[PDB]
């Protein structure tokens, strides 16, 4: 009955116009395939974006806005013709005018346009959705707010290219209310958003920091979900991607603890990040590596450098390495990191590994090498401890092994320390 | 050296086919309104 529906939809009479478009809402709104692209056959998407002006009885823009938003559900091209329709700068004029009710079905439809491309993404911001937006967050309807994150989240979304910053940083004080919201799926998308926002350069991380995001991030870190934790995570170890003064907010936030109850993670991806992250801190300076020991993390990297995943296991290896750059500022790093095993992993890594693993195990070997034979002036002695060891674990032979590598940094440093310390 | 071992997102969080499309996981980018 789509010819007559049509029929209802040009009449003008309101009565008529209101049936015919709660008719359209409810077949674009049915449980099994809705007809997205007949809809668009009948050219009726012009006349429901007529629907939202604003003189238009708010019932007539609810559903208008509802069918819109279905429409714009689908395909990128389906999207396309509500864009191409205009619709959007009256989505956004709803977003103040409108009732709850309006508001939530406009910001709905804005998500979906939004989520479509990076170029629609940013067509929403252009058209200056960002105030009303935020305005909706100062309502107290459980529906809309949940609905607007994921809105939110979808705009501070994607990295080829980033979206405006001058426009999505405005979100970050409502973020930073939005993570203590009781609503797990407002949560949720918050940190998302914010985990979004916090993969950036130096003036990103600390607008995140400005807000006193972090603290309640490492708190998020502990919560029941893995829904929470990996967005939170995520956002955490971009915030310690940073510079020395920027990750120590985040070990002040005590990310630390936290990190050692997300190494036994039985979700992969949260043990990876928590090794990609201590890397990073790892990666700080001589008090950071030191905090990194002192929080007892160090065992809980052996094990997994010894026997996680590939994938992880090269993220323990990261931080292990990086952590043992800090030997020449106190060999007593690299004392402990040896009497925690990490030699014979380390070697057992140089065949199985690609080449960027391979100069980071290196480095480590070196640094672990290096303070050996200082160890060795410093009080008179005719063997390097550490060389020993490693040839002990057949480490030796791995790293000689190594100059047969196509790669020239590889092999220069393969050289030189099978010369310099066997 | 004295060079930083400093590693964004993209560089690091090391990668696989899988893991990029599962921890894909992300709100889904759309979503249609039912009964």
């Amino acid at each position: 009955e789509l010819p007559q529906m049509t029929q209802q939809l040009n009449s003008d009479d309101m009565q008529e116009q209101l049936s015919a478009t709660v008719k359209f809402r409810q077949i674009l709104s049915r449980e099994h395939r809705p007809p997205i692209d007949v809809v668009i056959q009948a050219g009726v998407v012009p006349r429901l974006v007529e629907f939202m002006r604003e003189n238009q009885p708010e019932m007539l823009q609810l559903e208008a806005a509802w069918a819109l938003t279905n429409i714009a559900s689908g395909t990128s091209a389906q999207t396309k013709v509500v864009v191409d329709a205009d619709a959007v700068p009256l989505f956004i004029q709803l977003l103040y005018t409108g009732s709850v009710e309006v508001k939530e079905q406009a910001i709905w439809a804005l998500g979906n346009v939004a989520g479509d491309s990076t170029d629609y993404r940013d067509y929403v911001l252009q058209c200056n959705a960002m105030e009303p937006i935020l305005g909706l967050f100062n309502s107290n309807k459980p529906s809309l707010i949940r609905t607007a994150t994921w809105t939110l989240s979808n705009l501070c979304r994607g990295k080829k290219p980033q979206p405006d910053w001058s426009v999505v940083s405005q979100a970050l004080p409502t973020l930073a209310k939005l993570i203590y919201s009781m609503d797990t799926e407002t949560l949720v998308d918050a940190c998302w958003a914010i985990s979004y926002l916090s993969d950036g350069p130096q003036e990103a991380i600390q607008a995140v920091i400005d807000v006193r995001i972090p603290k309640r991030l490492v708190e998020l870190l502990s919560h029941e979900s893995t829904l929470v934790q990996t967005p939170a995570l995520r956002a955490v170890g971009n915030i310690v991607t940073g510079n020395d003064l920027q990750t120590q907010v985040v070990i002040n936030a005590g990310v630390l603890p936290a990190l050692r109850l997300l190494l036994s993670s039985p979700k992969e991806n949260i043990k990876k990040e928590a090794c990609w992250t201590i890397s990073n801190i790892t990666a700080g300076n001589t008090e950071q590596i030191q905090a990194v020991i002192d929080a007892n993390l160090i065992p809980p990297l052996v094990k997994l450098l010894e026997v996680a995943e590939y994938k992880t296991k090269k993220e323990a290896c990261w931080a292990i390495s990086n952590a043992s750059s800090g030997g020449l500022q106190r060999p007593d790093i690299i004392r402990y990191l040896v009497s925690q095993g990490c030699i014979k992993p380390l070697c057992d890594l140089l065949e199985i590994a690609d080449n960027r693993i391979i100069e980071v195990t290196l480095d480590a070997l070196e640094n672990i090498l290096k303070m050996g034979e200082a160890d060795k002036e410093a009080r008179g002695l005719n063997i390097n401890e550490n060389a020993d060891f490693i040839e002990k674990a057949g480490g030796m032979e791995k790293i000689f092994n190594c100059q047969q590598n196509e790669n020239d940094k590889i092999y220069e440093k393969a050289y030189k320390i099978i010369e310099t310390y066997f | 050296l004295g060079s930083t071992n400093k590693r964004k997102r993209e560089q690091i969080s090391t990668d696989n086919e899988a893991k990029m499309q599962i921890q894909e996981e992300k709100s889904p980018k759309k979503k249609r309104k039912k009964r």
